[PDB]
């Protein structure tokens, strides 16, 4: 049962540099290794077979390699769009085994996120909660705190944008009801580097 | 052009058994082997087995010939995957693949055109369908928020699939409930406010349920 070694694990380059992915198979296998490339919420998509081979209409800046076990993939220049998982498949000995996976992320230079806050809704304050939405949109880098009390809110990130490697941030602050109409003044408290100042959006219920 | 549109991913209890199914169009059926790839969450990618619609014989892995079982169907262009005593670690994204290029080229083997997966999710809990709230609006930025349901995935597009750009649909949450809950918010011209429909439709197919809520301000 043919094992395929994939390094790195995962690694973050620039836009227009040079990414190389190893995968070594456990045995010896000939040519018989396939590369995929899959995207956060797709299926995995084909590029390079017959380890060199390039699939019909696959950008050109994609190559693959081989020496020995070792296997090389070669994306010559990254491009925002390449922000993928790529899989090397071996197809010598049935069963057939992948990788498993490298994940390739962009360096890219700073942004601030956009801030955006939004109160509960009429229709959902009658189950008995409340939800206020604080949203981050299109910042890099990842990291960025959210600030409303504590205790409450949930969050979680956008995976990389494929067109501006951005993040986008959902932080929800659902507390419950009438705890909502007790007090007045929402706001998300938002820090990150490409803002220079603690940023603040808020609104007053009513 | 060909397109792989799998179905039937939903919850399954412990024990039971699913059944799904790729529906595959845009070529002859009859003269490629389809094939199930399987994904845990976070995970890599795991070999199911095959069949070819000519034949109907089976290329199988021996760690799946007994719970799980491929097969497929010549007149609806439908190949299937059966799976009985299904247990908390076969939860998983499954796929289907066909296997070109035409033929046997020995060289050439691989899985060229894949199914968009479905999430089959294996769990004593029961399935509840989510509950749709909007998030009403230079630039405006509105949304919807989907909230208690069970279980993953809900599928969430905007004006049922024109609006794609700008778009940004959160990756869900588990609430202590045990249900659970994601945001969806796209950006949008205000000075077109007052004159496109902003609609949300959060399709939940492990419940046959799709709400679609209308944003206004």
């Amino acid at each position: 049962d043919i094992q395929m070694t994939q390094s790195p694990s995962s690694l973050s380059a620039s836009v227009g540099d040079r990414v190389t992915i190893t995968c070594s198979a456990s045995q010896g296998i000939s040519n018989y290794l396939n590369w995929y490339q899959q995207k956060p919420g797709k299926a995995p998509k084909l590029l390079i077979y017959y380890t060199s081979s390039l699939h019909s209409g696959v950008p050109s800046r994609f190559s693959g390699s081989r020496s020995g076990t070792d296997f090389t993939l070669t994306i010559s220049s990254l491009q925002p769009e390449d922000f993928a998982t790529y899989y090397c498949q071996q197809y010598s000995k049935v069963p057939w085994t992948f990788g498993q996976g490298t994940k390739v992320e962009i360096k890219r230079t700073v942004a601030a996120p956009s801030v955006f806050i939004f109160p509960p809704s009429d229709s959902q304050l009658k189950s008995g909660t409340a939800s206020v939405v604080c949203l981050l949109n299109n910042f890099y880098p990842r990291e960025a705190k959210v600030q409303w009390q504590s205790g409450n809110s949930q969050e979680s990130v956008t995976e990389q944008d494929s067109k501006d490697s951005t993040y986008s941030l959902s932080s929800t602050l659902t507390l419950s009801k009438a705890d909502y109409e007790k007090h007045k003044v929402y706001a998300c408290e938002v820090t990150h580097q490409g803002l220079s100042s603690p940023v603040t959006k808020s609104f007053n219920r009513g | 052009e060909v397109q792989l549109v799998e179905s039937g991913g939903g919850l399954v209890q412990p024990g039971g058994s699913l059944r799904l199914s790729c529906a595959a169009s845009g070529y002859t059926f009859t003269e490629y082997t389809m094939h199930w790839v399987r994904q845990a969450p976070g995970k890599g990618l795991e070999w199911m087995g095959g069949i070819n619609p000519n034949s109907g014989g089976t290329r199988d892995n021996q760690r799946f010939k007994g719970r799980f079982t491929i097969s497929a169907d010549t007149s609806k262009n439908t190949a299937y995957l059966q799976m009985n005593s299904l247990r908390a670690e076969d939860t998983a994204v499954y796929y289907c693949a066909r296997r070109g290029p035409y033929g046997n080229y020995y060289n050439s083997y691989y899985f060229d055109y894949w199914g968009q997966g479905t999430l089959v999710t294996v769990s004593s809990a029961s399935t509840k369908g989510p509950s749709v709230f909007p998030l009403a609006p230079g630039t405006a930025a509105l949304g919807c928020l989907v909230k208690d349901y069970f279980p993953e995935p809900v599928t969430v597009s905007w004006n049922s699939g024109a609006l794609t750009s700008g778009v940004h649909t959160f990756p869900a949450v588990l609430q202590s409930s045990g249900l659970y809950s994601l945001s969806s918010v796209v950006t949008v011209p205000s000075s077109s406010l007052g004159t496109q429909t902003y609609i949300c439709n959060v399709n939940h197919k492990p419940s046959n349920t799709k709400v679609d809520k209308k944003v206004e301000p």
